[PDB]
RNA sequence: UGCGAAAGCAGUUGAAGACAAGUGCUUGUCGUUCGUUAAAAUGGCCU
């Protein structure tokens, strides 16, 4: 993670994440209801935060200083306010503060208590027994703050008044990560590598029960009367336990676990979410160290859970004003034409010496070899008589091979004009008997339609022409 | 039962009655350059630059006054003449506009907002010539307007400015021209 | 040269002709960088941001010449991208509108104007639509009905234009022409690009189907004859740019106007045929063959009348049946199956011709029930359950030669559910008519007898088509669709806004 | 920890740089492809990646103009003929430098490039400006927000590298100087602010053929500024050959004598010094070669003489390809041709 | 802006008879070469596992002939009397080869020298020997004895089962794609015969009648047999034991045949049908048999086969031909240090959150007309059209948009005799045409109308006006004809 | 310019004013007004 410490406020709308960058410490305060550029970069490379707590008549927010000190820091104006100094110079391992009354646990085990509003260290002490110390915990004894809480490897309470321990539970073989008062009388302490949350009374001095999660706890917040437990697991994922003070009934498992994953499958890992009454309020980090958040309610969410987030992962940038591709969004096309199909207006489809043995055998297959000698012959006599020795269907079927050869080859017009206009000349009743006949002899109509329409600019052009051959010749 | 109503404007109608005037554009880029001010000829419509659409429409049918003004019928002659962005009768509160039209008034409008019916309109007196220009460096503000008695105009320059009242607009003559062929 | 501007410190100069480039001069060296295409010249350029960071630069669109045809362009400056393109819709009118002149030229040419002929030619405008009672202004629109997109023919191209979010959408050449190749400067200018007459939709939505004649450059040995060409367009619903599927040159073979164009009724071929009918009065019918994958030919009819009229309206029942071809002084009613006239059988007066009054300027019918005739001086309304004519109305008084021949075709639609829609135009006048216009709409019912409804529009009105959503869109002089149809919060504000 | 170790480059690292306000790192090769790691000590993460398709990469630069300080740009650039220049949540922006105006035979490739304010001085407002090393001697100045040609100066023999260096003059007034070095030693120093005109031109003593000219010890195109007042005229200039010497004079005397002699000569590397840069405070000159492998040298300023106990025989370097110091941390960032940068801290800072 | 738009060369209305489809793709097989051979070659029969070889009878010697490398590779030569039908097997090991002797060899094919079991069917010769396509070891052969039987190579003393009811010469037989045990068979006598062989098999379980001798069967679908003989053919549907279809366009009779299906093709499925008259014509049955494409080979001819659906290599098209004649026509298909000095070029951005990429492509490149008429130089660019091999099309092209820009004159100006001819001499050949004349009508016009007195001056354009006004005037004569058959065919309707 | 078809058939080119040139005189021009249906300056398209 590069997110070195993190708390969110009371009312869980505003998340104070502390993260390093080329080495200086910032602090950051983001909301999460629905920026901030208004960091707070520490200044030596040497100090470093050691403890973050809420205070709510400005918000502040209190830096337990790996100095010696504890800075309050008004998140308005980016202005350490005023910085208390134990008198000394030990790492300040523990801070708390309910009401006016600053406790921090120094590093040389000892207690210091502050008032606020008076801004002046109040009490300095040391009581026995109390080892090493790590955590502490003012109690909610109303107003009052008499015996909080202190522990090391194992708890123990401390009574103030007189600064004697009067209590002490079992602990735990790491020392403790977290250690909450969760009710009146009962208080949870889970330790730092341990996937287990014991949960202790303070009267009786027994473990209720034990709580574990599937994995290695990391941070932990509760709901209103310890209804609800939400545990963030180091995994990168987070446990609810449901009601976790009832009644196989000392090791409860987790009731709900929730996952986050972007759309490709890739896990993405939560840290520090926020619970209260039906509203769970998650975090991950979007890119590098941005940090992003979402609600969820939680009663009605399913057993497993595995939100997801779109990331964009290997997207294809899309510009705006650029096209899909390369043209940009104030360009006309252009009229491409490519492999459209062109044609006419007038594409009537769809609406003694004879040959004619040879002839005949070639219509009837298609022979062109074939069809190409006979038309090969020429002088007009055979034409006439060998058109009237064929039967007269296959003569429609000449006329359809000669339209498609006159067109193909306008050159060859002349014999194949005598071989049409004999045709026509000899068969012509069986032509008045066919129903379609355009929608038959279509080639025929087409090709000789269009030169029919090309002939008074060849006439015009031959009249200019013959303007300037008589205007030279004359002289 | 049956509506006939406006849905669909168009035309940006550009300077042109001017016909002189070569700087014809009236549409304005906004001081935070986001958006991009269009006087269109039946509203104004306000696009977001960096994301190419319309983020608002400001419709002078909608609004009482604005129709009222403009959308009298027999006379469109109520033309846009100058777009201004921050607001001329408060020194700096933003996201206002003060619209100049053929006729000395002056609208004071919003965006990024609700147009409340409420617009701040003032009029210019003292112009029985047509207003042409209005154009400004900071707090002086000057006018030109075209006048008449070749067949070719004159211009008029004016020196204007404000808080005499809220609704009394300082006028000074400072120089005019006879008869103008071309004007940048 | 009808723009120049200067940048901020004075170094770089942007020049502004009738040839559509925009030339930047660098002026320690005379030196120069252009964008070289742009949709038309451009009347002013300027340099808007601090540093010089957008170019804005209004232009023309000058080829047509019945309107204004501005387009505001905001050109980004690194890269000469066009950051934002704003537009208007852009019809073409007839001719042209009040009091709107061209831009200044070298020579006065058919697209521009001299000096001279600037001053002279603004008093011969407003002299003719003050005097002359002939005029009209109506134009051409369809809409794309599965997207309901307007699309405006200009001269062309098309300009693919949606009314709901009024974001002109797109525009795209549908000819081969100079359209962009070049930028026309003088005799240049006088020359000319071929004209999107007609444009339909089969009801489908996946075609389109166009109708452009193309002009001859003048002074040649062929600078008589126009072509005019078909064009089938196709496009899946989700690309933008319409492919072109068919293109025909010369329907009904050569120099012969294509004046009506019908698409089809889903029943033939699920909408995929269109009948073209020509002012001789021949007829034809165009469909999709799809065992080939293109448009064809299937039924012709070829009348020799001698004569010609450009007033030709047709309908088509909607079974499929049968096709009304009315015609000048004229209605022939022809079996969809021979293309023949229906004969009567019975012949109890049944007959297939009805013979009008005047020209015929619109034939419709409302269902298989009414039929519709707008006629030079009446609008006749007859039923065919019984073969006789239901009412007659007066429009003489006030269509006297005030439209040209069809264009009253554009002007009336029916809704295919309810009813009709009719329009009037009037200009207004004190003791010699003004240049002011107002219109008037009304909505008859299927009997063409009760006026559902009776409205009044300040300016002129251009085209009415009914949008498939029971209900009817009008364009105007001024470009305007109408439509006719029926401790916590306080601490919140302060982030949320956050020498020596 | 290594910069990349989050997301392994695929070709050499070419150019690194660091972001002159936040705590980023860019890295560029011609795996065409810029990297911008968010850096801590611990973990360094990917802010982001973006791969120009087709195109290289031999010069990143980040660049956040002096006057707005929301005007922060990258800079991209190969061996093609265009720029490219991204701003900075989900999708990019990125414009392409592309046409330069009358005269492009004088560059047709836009791979060396640098970026640097300059003032307007008869407004008193600040634009961006790239300069491109050209054909024969052309170094030309384009505008940096809207890519419009400026200046060009031309000096004689072939370039080689070329610098900036400003001067101040009064509150509201810098004066910007080019600097161009001939490969065979001719230093000319053009001024930019009225038009590119040569203040001065001296001789490098010594200096057969010569490669990277650099200056250092005020506000460079390696540790800019961030406001107007803060512009500081450089200490140090130093001169890097391709023999592997590198001549290192005072600006004071330099620019006072105009043919002045080293005050210091160094020869520790032994082949062609390609990457010279200076801390931002001026005290070490790291002096590199991209051409045999682990050859960094750290140069203690004024006194001129190499650290001798770091680096050592078991630094991995590599064929170092790009160095950067960071402007606050005191950080040292390598990058060799296997593609990894390593990160190193100064303790001292 | 806008990109500038390519030019639209000229496409003017099609003309009957296009270049199809189909015979574009049919057409690519080419390269034709001959091989004479000994006598006339019988059957051919490409191996069906790796499609690249194919063997082709001939008299007495069967031949393996090679796909890559079109000439022969092996010889098979041990039989008595000429040697009848050769078929490799499924798998493509075994050959099989019947002779006239009346005996068949199946020995192991690229193997010459191992006969490796030698059946003995009737004393009759046999016509035909083919191996079971579904299953892979029998044998099923035909002979000239009106019965064929279905032997099973591993024991072969008997047939396993017979099949008979002919009548006279069976010479055809065929299987069916997707029932394993029914076995059509062709005779001389009409009939095909459908035997199943799960019963006493010695009656047809149908027979389709088919007037004439037929010669050829294939199955062509689990539900059509594609019948061959005489002049025509049939296609008959199965299950409804109807035929569908007849086709019959040849002259001589049909004598081979062969179907061929999902070949990288616009056609999806081909029939090659062979008719004894050079004529091998290639049909299709999802466009209802209707003929695609015809070569026409000199001799008559026996058989015809295109090599098999998983060629993967260059295909061929063999014919045999009566005389001893294949003709076949074939369709073919630095330092290390250095790179790692240069290692990124080809990534293609796998893992990278953004990708951008905005690099032009690559238009074809400009021809000299296009860029003059890109930047304007008329006349340049008319000159650089009248180049000696250049497309008819291409003069047109820039013909005809020169004159859609409207400079014809501005493109004449600058011209005298030496600068104008050419122009004439392709004047001539666009008169001569039909889709040019308008076009060339114009230019030429205005050449008159423009230089009437240099033509005065000059004696050669004299010769080019002179020999123009003829050409044109015996194009009036042409076009004249041409309306008067109009006016014929108009009567006639 | 009106009618009309793509044809074509009908119809139209007026004064004033001022200035310029040549030399009161000859012609012209027009960022002028009434009155009818009323060619030019060596200069051409980005990557």
């Amino acid at each position: 993670s590069p997110v070195l410490q993190s708390a969110y406020d009371p009312s869980g709308q505003y998340l104070c994440y502390v993260t390093v960058a080329l080495d200086k410490q910032r602090v950051g305060v983001q909301p999460t209801q629905r920026w901030n550029e208004n960091f707070l970069y520490l200044e030596d490379s040497k100090l470093k935060v050691t403890c973050l707590k809420w205070v709510n008549d400005t918000v502040a927010i209190i830096l337990g200083m790996n100095n010696g000190e504890i800075w309050l820091y008004s998140v308005l104006a980016n202005e350490v306010t005023y910085k208390f100094t134990t008198g000394n110079s030990y790492e300040i391992k523990d801070i708390d503060l309910m009401g006016n009354q600053l406790w921090c646990i120094d590093s040389s085990d000892a207690f210091y208590q502050f008032d606020l509003l008076q801004f002046k260290l109040l009490q300095h002490f040391r009581i026995n027994n109390c080892v090493q110390l790590n955590k502490l915990t003012i109690v909610p004894a109303g107003d009052s703050v008499a015996q909080l809480l202190v522990a090391s490897h194992s708890i123990s309470l401390i009574d103030i008044e007189e600064k004697k321990v009067v209590m002490t539970f079992p602990g735990h073989v790491s020392p403790v990560s977290t250690l909450q008062v969760i009710t009146n009388e009962f208080f949870i302490s889970g330790a730092e590598g341990d996937r287990f949350l014991n949960v202790y009374d303070i009267h009786s001095g027994m473990t209720k029960c034990v709580l574990v999660a599937e994995s290695d706890i990391k941070e932990l917040s509760h709901s209103g009367q310890a209804d609800s437990i939400a545990v963030t697991t180091e995994d990168g994922s987070l446990e609810i336990f449901v009601d976790p003070l009832v009644s196989g009934n000392k090791s409860k498992k987790s009731s709900k676990k929730i996952q986050i994953v972007s759309k490709d499958g890739r896990k993405v890992p939560i840290y520090n979410a926020f619970i209260n009454k039906d509203l769970l309020n998650v975090s991950w980090l979007q890119n590098a160290t941005m940090p992003y958040f979402k609600n969820l309610q939680w009663r009605e969410i399913p057993n497993e859970y595995t939100v997801e987030i779109s990331l964009n992962w290997n997207n294809k940038n899309k510009s705006a004003d650029r096209d899909l591709h390369g043209k940009d969004l104030a360009s006309a096309t252009n009229y491409v034409e490519g492999n459209a199909r062109v044609t006419s207006g007038d594409n009537f489809k769809h609406v003694t010496g004879t040959v004619t043995v040879i002839l005949s055998q070639a219509l009837q297959s298609n022979d062109h070899s074939l069809l190409e000698t006979v038309l090969n012959n020429r002088d007009e006599r055979v034409i006439r008589d060998t058109i009237f020795r064929l039967k007269p269907a296959l003569a429609v079927i000449l006329l359809e091979r000669l339209a498609e050869r006159i067109a193909r080859q306008t050159h060859r017009q002349g014999p194949l004009n005598v071989w049409v206009k004999w045709c026509l000349i000899i068969h012509g009743g069986y032509l008045v008997s066919i129903p379609n006949l355009m929608s038959t002899l279509s080639s025929l109509h087409s090709t000789l339609k269009r030169r029919s329409d090309l002939l008074p600019r060849l006439l015009a052009l031959d009249a200019r022409l013959d303007c300037t051959i008589n205007k030279f010749k004359t002289l | 039962q049956y509506k006939l109503s406006v849905v669909s404007g168009g035309k940006p109608a550009l300077n042109n009655l001017s016909s002189v005037t070569g700087n014809k554009n009236i549409a304005r880029l906004s001081q935070d350059q986001r958006n991009y001010i269009i006087p269109f000829n039946n509203q104004i419509k306000v696009y977001s630059v960096e994301t190419r659409q319309c983020v608002k429409t400001l419709k002078f049918a909608n609004n009482s006054l604005l129709s009222g003004i403009f959308l009298q019928e027999e006379e469109n002659n109520e033309s846009i003449v100058k777009i201004l962005l921050g607001d001329i009768t408060v020194p700096q509160q933003a996201h206002l506009i003060t619209v100049f039209t053929n006729n000395g008034h002056v609208i004071v409008l919003n965006y990024k907002g609700k147009l409340v019916e409420s617009p701040k309109h003032f009029k210019i007196s003292l112009a029985d010539e047509k207003l042409a220009n209005v154009f400004h460096s900071e707090g002086n503000y000057r006018i030109l307007t075209t006048f008449k008695d070749n067949s070719l105009q004159s211009y008029r320059l004016y020196a204007l400015t404000f808080d005499d009242a809220k609704k009394q607009f300082e006028v000074a003559h400072q120089a005019e021209w006879h008869n103008v062929i071309l004007s940048n | 040269v009808l723009s120049l501007s200067f940048s901020h410190d004075g170094s770089y100069l942007l020049s502004g002709g009738w040839e559509k480039v925009m030339s930047l001069w660098q002026l320690e060296t005379n030196s120069q960088q252009f964008l070289p295409r742009l949709n038309g010249i451009i009347i002013d350029c300027q340099v808007l941001g601090p540093q010089g960071n957008y170019y804005s630069l209004i232009l023309q669109m000058t080829e047509n010449n019945s309107n204004s045809d501005y387009q505001f362009l905001l050109l980004n400056a690194s890269d000469l991208t066009s950051k934002l393109s704003i537009n208007g819709p852009l019809p073409v009118f007839n001719s042209t509108i009040k009091h709107i002149q061209q831009p200044i030229s070298a020579m006065n040419t058919k697209n521009s104007n001299s000096i001279t002929s600037l001053n002279h030619s603004k008093k011969k405008q407003s002299r003719k639509l003050i005097k002359s009672r002939r005029q009209d202004f109506t134009t051409n629109v369809e809409i794309n009905p599965i997207n309901k997109n307007l699309y405006f023919p200009h001269i062309s191209a098309v300009q693919i234009f949606d009314f709901y979010k009024n974001e002109q959408v797109n525009y795209q050449y549908l000819t081969s022409g100079v359209n962009n190749s070049m930028g026309k400067v003088r005799f240049e200018l006088n020359l000319q690009d071929p004209i999107i007459t007609d444009l339909k939709f089969t009801k489908d939505g996946q075609w389109m189907i166009t109708y452009e004649i193309e002009y001859p450059p003048n002074d040649l040995l062929s600078s008589k004859d126009l072509t005019h060409i078909l064009k089938f367009w196709t496009k899946n619903d989700n690309e933008t740019n319409w492919n072109l599927k068919t293109k025909v040159i010369n329907p009904h073979g050569i120099s012969v106007p294509i004046t009506k164009i019908l698409p089809s009724p889903r029943s033939v071929n699920n909408s995929q045929g269109c009948l073209t009918a020509d002012n001789n009065g021949g007829l034809k019918f165009w469909s999709f063959d799809s065992h080939e994958s293109n448009w064809c030919l299937k039924k012709i009819s070829l009348p020799n009348f001698n004569h010609f009229s450009n007033s030709v309206s047709l309908a088509w029942s909607q079974d499929g049946s049968l096709i009304f071809h009315g015609f000048d002084d004229k209605l022939q009613i022809l079996d969809f199956d021979t293309f023949k006239k229906f004969e009567s059988l019975e012949n109890t007066k049944t007959v297939s011709e009805f013979t009008l009054d005047s020209e015929i300027q619109t034939v419709k019918l409302i269902n298989d029930t009414n039929l519709i005739v707008a006629t030079r001086t009446t609008l006749n309304a007859i039923n065919l359950l019984r073969g006789q004519v239901i009412n007659s109305f007066d429009l003489y008084p006030f269509v006297n030669g005030v439209y040209k021949n069809g264009h009253m075709d554009r002007l009336i639609t029916c809704d295919e559910r309810t009813g009709n829609i009719a329009l009037v135009i009037n200009q207004q006048l004190t003791d010699v008519p003004t240049i002011n216009y107002k219109s008037r709409i009304i909505i008859f019912d299927s009997d063409l007898s009760t006026k559902l409804g009776n409205f009044t529009h300040h300016e002129y009105i251009s085209w009415i088509g009914w949008n498939y959503d029971t209900d009817f869109i009008f364009l105007d002089i001024e470009s305007t669709l109408g439509v006719v149809g029926t401790n916590s919060d306080i601490f919140a504000e302060q982030l949320h806004k956050l020498n020596d | 920890k290594d910069a990349n170790a989050s997301h392994p480059s695929h070709s050499a690292i070419q150019s690194l740089s660091f972001h002159p306000s936040k705590p980023l790192l860019l890295t560029g090769g011609y795996d065409k492809t810029l990297r911008i790691y968010h850096i801590d000590g611990k973990t360094n993460h990917l802010v982001t990646s973006l791969h120009l398709v087709g195109s290289p990469i031999q010069t990143c630069t980040f660049y956040t103009s002096l006057s707005n300080q929301n005007q922060q740009n990258i800079f991209t650039a190969g061996r093609r003929r265009y720029m490219h220049s991204w701003d900075l949540s989900q999708t990019a922006k990125i414009e392409k430098f592309s046409r330069l105006y009358g005269h492009e035979s004088t560059q047709r490739s836009f791979e060396n490039f640098k970026v640097a304010h300059l003032q307007n001085s008869q407004t008193n407002s600040v634009h961006g400006i790239v300069l491109l090393q050209g054909n024969n001697g052309w170094i030309n100045i384009l505008h940096s927000t809207s890519g419009l040609w400026l200046m060009g100066c031309k000096i004689e023999g072939v370039i080689t590298d070329f610098c900036i260096d400003y001067q101040p003059i009064s509150r509201g007034k810098f004066r910007t100087i080019l600097i161009a070095v001939n490969a065979y030693g001719e230093v000319w120093e053009f001024d930019l602010n009225k038009n590119g005109h040569v203040i001065r031109r001296w001789k490098d003593q010594g200096g057969v053929g010569i490669t990277k000219i650099q200056v250092g010890g005020g506000t460079t195109t390696t540790c800019p500024a961030l406001q107007i007042s803060k512009i500081k005229q450089n200490r140090w200039l130093a001169v890097g050959s391709e023999s592997g010497f590198v001549n290192l004079y005072d600006r004071n005397n330099a620019m006072t004598s105009s043919t002045p002699t080293p005050v210091a000569a160094l020869d520790q590397l032994t082949t062609t010094i390609s990457n010279l840069q200076f801390s931002p405070d001026g005290q070490i000159l790291c002096m590199a070669s991209r051409a045999v492998k682990d050859a960094l040298r750290l140069v203690h300023l004024p006194s001129c003489s190499v650290f001798s106990n770091w680096p050592t025989s078991g630094t991995p370097l590599g064929k170092v390809t790009s160095v950067a110091f960071s402007p606050s941390g005191g950080l040292l960032a390598v990058g060799n041709e296997q593609g990894k940068v390593r990160l190193w801290k100064l303790n001292h800072y | 802006s806008t990109a500038r738009p390519r030019i639209i060369t000229s496409k003017a209305p099609l003309l009957p008879q296009q270049t199809t489809p189909e015979q574009r793709y049919w057409r690519q097989y080419t390269s034709a070469q001959l091989v004479k051979e000994h006598n006339s070659v019988t059957h051919i029969s490409f191996n069906p596992q790796h499609p690249h070889d194919f063997a082709v009878t001939s008299s007495t010697r069967v031949q393996i002939f090679s796909s890559r490398t079109r000439q022969v590779i092996k010889t098979f030569s041990r039989f008595k009397d000429v040697v009848y039908s050769a078929s490799f097997r499924s798998d493509g090991k075994l050959l099989c080869a019947g002779d006239a002797t009346g005996l068949v060899s199946v020995y192991d094919s690229y193997n010459p020298r191992t006969i490796l079991l030698s059946i003995n069917a009737s004393t009759h010769p046999t016509h035909v020997t083919k191996f079971h396509t579904q299953d892979n070891k029998i044998l099923a052969t035909a002979s000239d004895d009106r019965v064929t039987r279905l032997w099973d190579i591993s024991n072969a003393y008997e047939p396993q089962l017979e099949l008979t009811g002919a009548t006279d010469y069976v010479r055809t037989l065929s299987f069916i794609p997707a029932a394993p045990h029914l076995v059509a068979t062709g005779s001389y006598d009409g009939l095909i015969r459908l035997y199943d062989t799960r019963s006493s098999g010695s009656t047809p379980i149908y027979s389709l009648n088919h007037d004439q001798p037929v010669e050829n069967v294939i199955a062509v679908s689990p539900t059509q047999i594609v019948s061959c003989g005489g002049n025509n053919f049939k296609v008959w549907d199965l299950t409804s034991n109807k035929k569908l279809y007849e086709r019959g366009n040849f002259n001589k009779a049909v004598t081979c045949l062969d179907y061929v299906e999902n070949f990288d093709s616009p056609m999806q499925s081909a029939l090659i049908a062979s008719s004894l008259d050079g004529h091998v014509k290639v049909f299709d049955p999802l466009d209802n048999f209707q003929v695609k494409f015809g070569w026409k080979f000199s001799g008559p001819v026996l058989s015809c086969a295109v090599s098999p659906s998983t060629a993967q290599g260059n295909r061929h098209l063999v014919a045999g031909l009566s005389s001893g004649l294949l003709a076949i026509r074939t369709k073919k298909k630095k330092s290390n240090n250095f790179q790692r000095m240069m290692r990124g070029s080809e990534y293609q951005g796998d893992q990278e959150h953004i990708i951008h990429n905005d690099k032009v492509r690559s238009q074809r490149r400009m021809r000299a007309f296009e860029r003059n008429i890109n930047q304007f130089k008329w006349s340049e660019a008319l000159d650089n059209a009248f180049v000696p091999g250049m497309a008819k099309e291409l003069t047109l092209t820039v013909l005809q948009e020169l004159r859609k820009r409207g400079k014809v004159r501005v493109a004449l100006y600058g011209r005298d005799e030496s600068t104008l001819e050419p122009l004439l001499n392709w004047c001539l050949k666009g008169i001569e045409d039909v889709r040019s004349a308008s076009i060339v009508a114009d230019w030429v016009a205005v050449v008159l109308e423009l230089y009437g007195n240099t033509l005065e001056s000059s004696p050669v354009l004299q010769e080019l006006m002179i020999d123009l006004k003829t050409k044109v005037r015996h194009e009036i004569h042409k076009s004249k004809e041409a309306q008067r058959i109009e006016g014929m065919l108009q009567l006639l309707t």
